[PDB]
């Protein structure tokens, strides 16, 4: 569940 | 991949990913450039730079899995691209969990400009  | 990554860090640090580490200092979220502001960032850039050391593999959508003895992290066995991805997201975890008490509001939706210089993996 995250980033770039 | 980012589901794993992102579920990892939910079950270390307590903190949702997207919002908490998607946009945080200058290499949380979409590093390229500047000095990182703190522990939590350096971690974004050690992270950043462990996926940098894996240019033929793809780390937010090839999945890996990985399982935990009592606390810790321990990565199974997939395809070298997969242990790898995992090895790097495992870190980072780890490195956001050491950091915790020191994870500043201040740096949430930190502004583009003030991200300034190049810094070597």
């Amino acid at each position: 569940v995250i980033a770039k | 991949s980012l589901l794993e990554f992102g579920k990892m860090i939910l079950e270390e640090t307590g903190k949702l990913a997207i919002p908490s580490y998607s946009s945080y200092g200058c290499y949380c979220g979409w590093g390229g450039k500047g000095t990182p502001k703190d522990a939590t960032d350096r971690c974004c850039f050690v992270h950043d730079c462990c996926y940098g050391n894996l240019p033929d593999c793809n780390p937010k959508s090839d999945r890996y899995k990985y399982k935990r003895v009592n606390g810790a992290i321990v990565c199974e066995k997939g395809t070298s691209c997969e242990n790898r991805i995992c090895e790097c997201d495992k870190a980072a975890a780890i490195c956001f969990r050491q950091n915790l008490n020191t994870y500043s509001k201040k740096y949430m939706l930190y502004p583009d400009f003030l991200c300034k210089g190049e810094l070597k993996c």
